[PDB]
């Protein structure tokens, strides 16, 4: 892809004591025009990872279909894939991120940003992003586009350093995640109220929940708001 | 004439390729793998001889997966079945980049047929050594 077409925004996550909280919304922007929305912007693979893509939702469908195909072609020949020498997030992540990198590097880059959580097998929590230049980095909260620049002070506030997440519960880190998400809904152009969010626990497991909506709307004040300056009515 | 059985794809007088013959023998040397197929899909088996008591048990294992809903088992020459589930593989994995739905049975069938076929086509190369019993479950049940 040489430049986006339909893309989908901001993609949010962060850490806590059990492991990993990952949100998204649901909208495909054409431009500026809000055109496909219940565009689900995150893949749970297997039983233990979720990846959250933002940007070309063609690449995005693209990495949906390589995902399984990784998926099925791990469980070719292995009585285990079900147990041991499963596909764990850190296999998924470093697979994605030799393919953006790849493609990077032969100038037909994936125009998206990659999110990469889940729990390993030992229930150490793994988040890592990459995006269509191949850069991966690492860190207890994530985001891309909008959320890099306010949904990561938000997610830093409540964990700031690696000693911040055996602190954090999970329903801290769901009201972070949902908070997050009002004020990208805020001042956000591209976004939508509805979104996608998902809970992977070392203890419970993935826990996907879909359809959820934005509210507690503060709007009231808008009605004091007259002109632009010295205008009274 | 004679000598019609040394090189593949060669028709005998009396309309044989004797080199497919011979790899049927090959087969029919080879441990007995069964195939049933009951109402609401397919049950594949096997029998692993046990040369010796080293052989780490419910390792070792015969009966392979193509997709998530094909299963295949074969009697014979082991690595040529090996060889001919991954070729079976790759058809299916391109059927479903292509079409989208996971390949049928039948498809599946006739893909591995045309490339066994196609292997009983020229002398410079060996038919397989291995009966296939395959299937799975798909919209046509």
């Amino acid at each position: 892809t040489q430049q986006p077409i339909v893309t989908g925004t901001s993609v949010i996550s962060m850490k806590y004591d059990n492991g990993v909280i990952i949100a998204a919304d649901n909208l495909g922007s054409y431009g500026s025009l809000l055109r496909f929305n219940g565009v689900e912007r995150l893949i749970p693979v297997g039983d233990n990872t979720v990846v959250g893509i933002s940007g070309d939702i063609s690449d995005m469908q693209h990495i949906e279909r390589l995902l399984k195909d990784l998926v099925t072609e791990n469980a070719y020949d292995n009585p285990l894939a079900d147990a041991e020498e499963a596909l764990e997030p850190s296999y998924i992540f470093e697979y994605l991120a030799t393919v953006m990198y790849q493609r990077r590097s032969k100038m037909n880059p994936l125009w998206n940003a990659i999110i990469v959580a889940g729990v390993q097998s030992n229930g150490d929590q793994f988040l890592r992003y990459v995006n269509l230049l191949g850069v991966t980095y690492s860190s207890p909260t994530l985001a891309t586009g909008f959320g890099a620049h306010m949904a990561n002070p938000l997610l830093r506030k409540v964990v700031d350093r690696e000693s911040d997440i055996p602190k954090t519960t999970v329903q801290v880190a769901e009201e972070a995640i949902v908070n997050a998400m009002r004020v990208l809904y805020y001042r956000d152009a591209r976004s939508s109220r509805n979104f996608s969010l998902a809970i992977i626990d070392k203890n419970t497991g993935l826990t996907f929940k879909k359809n959820l909506q934005v509210e507690n709307m503060k709007w009231d004040f808008a009605k004091d708001i007259k002109g632009y300056g010295t205008q009274k009515i | 004439g004679t000598g019609y059985d040394l090189s593949n794809s060669v028709f005998s007088p009396d309309g044989r390729n004797f080199q497919v013959e011979y790899a049927v023998k090959a087969v029919e040397n080879g441990t007995t793998s069964i195939g049933i197929k009951c109402n609401d899909g397919v049950v594949f088996a096997v029998e692993k001889l046990i040369t010796s008591k080293l052989l780490v048990p419910q390792k070792n294992v015969k009966i392979q997966v193509v997709d998530r809903h094909i299963g295949c088992v074969y009697s014979g020459l082991i690595p040529d079945g090996r060889h001919l589930v991954n070729r079976g593989r790759e058809e299916a994995a391109s059927f479903k980049k292509l079409y989208k739905t996971p390949i049928p049975i039948p498809a599946f069938a006739d893909r591995l047929g045309q490339y066994v076929q196609a292997h009983t086509l020229y002398n410079s190369v060996r038919p397989f050594g291995v009966s296939t019993i395959f299937g799975g479950v798909d919209k046509n049940g």
